[PDB]
């Protein structure tokens, strides 16, 4: 004997989320706050130079934000927790391949529901015990127990996306590694240097010297008419942002379909 | 009786060497897709830089040294 | 959980901004550092 | 049983967007505004040298407008909600294929009509629960329940579009993504860039000099013979622009017609 | 009985490996078009970079160790 | 006869770590130390330029645990110690062969349950003394004594990653190479010299002179519109790395997979 | 009764020549896959820089001097 | 398994050290030595000064440098040698093989 809500089998697809903390996650318990950003920046601050106003955290979270946008299309992944209501059709080898789908937002932290049906009828509605899961590659197949095609004939529930790292310096494979966190921060990263490279400064100016009353100065700045005065620091960062991320892509590996 | 049957190698380009866990999902959806008499005439894709097949053994086999065991 | 966005401007019109002049004052204070880079001369190679 | 309206079946192509609403759905809702612009620029005022003027919000409207313009053509996409009536040739070999149609304008909001005519006279209306769509591709196809081709003789009527996204880092396929934002406010900044980097000095002027009286004053600025003074932004922009387009063209995949 | 029946692998060229959801967009596009007799002898148009078919097993198959066993 | 634990046996799967050790152990113990990183930048001091202020030993610990968890995914490993629960498919020609497994996760420190089951209910367990383990490449393979696939049959838990190295330029294979600890160090010092490096002068000055009163000071750093100021330094960490990583992954070897 | 009945070199180019136990386990997976009537039909991957297949031998033997021993 | 130190001047037995292996260690020392020694030459990140102060006057100009560093000289013949130094060597121990 066993005992588990009937969605879910410790065996196969084990509960990782409970659906109603899908909306109580948020950036900040990913470490995805401005801090980590600042921490990054350590010694440098940014102002506008007409006033003594920095920039708030409005504009960390919403660059944030669309930096781990960013990242989820460098690769094929969902990488925040979100429920998923999935209509999937019907493929004949695959479906007598123990009813082999795959997911479109991988990976699948659990699956609620998986049921055929007609015309919104459920004809059949499987055992939970029966269908199991892969999580990482997403892959849902179907183990029975004790014309060629069709569209959406099956209907799939599940909740895609990544749990925050409990333990240090360890992952599980429903488990965020840390650096999607790090590649988050660098691609932001991009973002405020491409924005503070320009303050330094005035604007568009490279070199300077004033001389007034027997005191002189003169300054050059690392702006230049062909690259940036924080295209260093950019051009850095794509080479980190590289290794990073084709390595990172070994973890998850190519996409196939058959045909 | 011993090894040697191979046909070919498919050799995939990639900057890492694929994790193992991948590889397993990899053959999972060959095995799912292509597998025996079930979707056998079908076609995959894959969207790798570089794909080669080299091969180990001709096109077809028979048997050898026929005219020195007569 | 919302989306985060830029939203509206804050900052009001100031109108005939008066200089900062820096007050006089027999008190004591402390003179704001910058650590960095320091210049001397090889006093050695000076000798020799 | 079920309770919905008869155009639109929960199951297949559900309701997302009220026919009304169409109308009222603006850029501001979608986040560009010309603030946002600004807040990009954070710290640079673009004014112009000889009078105190600013440029107004009406240019950054404008502007946004045919960025927003450039990017549904850049990714072949309809992206502000929109209603469309299409008319659509036979082809037998997709028509034996449960009626696939591939809509000319994607995503597929939902659909409100899919009718069969001969000369302007319906001759088959299908019901509504039969057809089914495929949002993110905008394929629809029909799954009826209990010369080789033909100009125009079907009738579609659709919206295409992208609602607003309701939650943080996530987006359901029938809603815009992240990146679609950010991309249409880099290619907003590449011309206002381009009208800004005119006034950092003079006209056309890299190098200058004043020596009165033993003072002395001198600029040389980012603006060359052979590079333009926002140049350098405006390359980095492209660097991201390349990164981001070629990432998010992945989601959508390439298209193909059969022969 | 066992698997090694493919006829070969159609390589796609791109900077980026499109998302799943594109290639079974893909699949459906291509089964609707081409699968069974039904549109068998059309033709697909394709505008990607660069386009390979590698071939995994030869042109035309046949028994193998034939006059082995005779 | 011989005395042991039931689920290990010497010959074969001796047991090398506590259960209980696994949460104790740390990165401290390995030596990934913020005192460390400071020791190979013996004489470097990061400090705030406008401030005081020293970084503190947070951050190093931070940065470390992403080079850490970077170095894990380069190199396809598990490092730290973990318990994991895997379940694997039935593919018959690896089972005719001993039951061949590869684990996802390498190197194997040992093995304390392998069985099969059919719908969470224990089939067979086999015998302790049966199974046998290749520690570095992490093959499980059984060695009884006196469709064509299937999926998630058999039920897999093991111990990941390396135990610290006891004695010195010495490893075994279930034992942590001293080149991890370097690699993941000069991984680290990536990070911190592009952090360190926007601290040497102001921010993006290049060259500077100031001349008072007769008075003359002049400084030209490292810092130039095409190079960053500790990019020196990151060229030379990466010729490093190269070296170091790629005479590593030797002693991995390539990964494989039949089809 | 006398070496030479090699067929060919299988070479896989890297930057490091691997350890021997890497070798060595990379000769188990090979056993365990492909070695006899078991996954004889099967395929394996390799994710290398380039491998080479150089023959040694003719795809086909024979007897030798057959008319000079007429 | 190992290697025993080397009894004899100049010699050594298959299962004894030849010398190099030493030097080569050391020359792998001396790698990380340099890129730490290379920092501390003057401040850090200074390549160019020139102090006058009341007459006297100093110029300075390091090896250090936007696109190399103060050791990279010493780092890159290391690495000249090295590379010379290995390449050789692997000729005593020569290439690996497995059957298959
Ligand atoms: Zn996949
Ligand atoms: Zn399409
Ligand atoms: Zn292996
Ligand atoms: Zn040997």
């Amino acid at each position: 004997s066993l005992n588990y809500e009937y969605p879910y089998h410790p065996s196969g697809n084990p509960k990782h989320i409970d659906v109603s903390e899908i909306d109580n996650l948020t950036l900040a318990d990913y470490g995805w706050s401005p801090d980590a950003v600042k921490a990054y920046m350590f010694g440098i601050v940014v102002q506008n130079p007409d006033t003594g106003q920095p920039m708030g955290d409005e504009f960390y979270n919403h660059i944030l934000e669309r930096a781990v946008g960013k990242a989820e299309r460098a690769l094929d992944i969902s990488i925040l927790p979100d429920t998923q209501h999935e209509m999937r059709d019907y493929h004949e080898t695959e479906f007598n391949s123990y009813m082999f789908v795959h997911a479109y937002r991988k990976p699948i932290l659990q699956v609620e529901n998986l049921q055929l049906q007609f015309n919104g009828r459920p004809i059949y509605k499987y055992p939970a015990n029966w269908w199991k899961v892969e999580h990482l590659a997403g892959h849902v197949q179907l183990f029975p127990t004790a014309a060629t095609f069709a569209p959406q004939m099956i209907r799939l529930e599940y909740v895609s996306g990544m749990l925050p790292r409990k333990k240090a310096g360890r992952n599980k494979p429903w488990e965020m590694p840390p650096e999607l966190e790090q590649l988050v921060i660098k691609y932001a990263l991009k973002e405020i240097y491409q924005v503070w490279g320009n303050l330094i400064i005035g604007a568009g100016i490279a070199n300077k010297t004033l001389e007034v009353d027997g005191i002189t100065e003169t300054i050059g700045t690392t702006q230049s008419a062909m690259y940036g005065g924080a295209s260093a620091q950019i051009l850095q960062i794509n080479e980190d942002i590289k290794e990073l991320l084709d390595g990172l892509r070994a973890y998850f590996g190519y996409n196939m379909i058959g045909l | 009786s011993h090894g040697g049957t191979t046909r070919g190698i498919l050799q995939i380009r990639s900057d890492q060497q694929q994790s193992q866990h991948a590889l397993e999902n990899f053959k999972r959806e060959w095995k799912s897709s292509l597998s025996g008499i079930n979707g056998s005439w079908q076609i995959p894709v894959v969207m790798a830089d570089d794909i080669k097949f080299v091969n180990m053994t001709p096109t077809a086999n028979d048997m050898q040294f026929e005219k020195w065991l007569n | 959980e919302k989306p985060y966005m830029i939203g509206a401007n804050s900052n009001p019109n100031v109108i005939n901004k008066s200089t900062t002049y820096t007050t006089t004052t027999q008190a004591d204070e402390q003179d704001k550092p910058k650590y960095t880079t320091r210049l001397e001369f090889d006093t050695i190679d000076m000798i020799r």
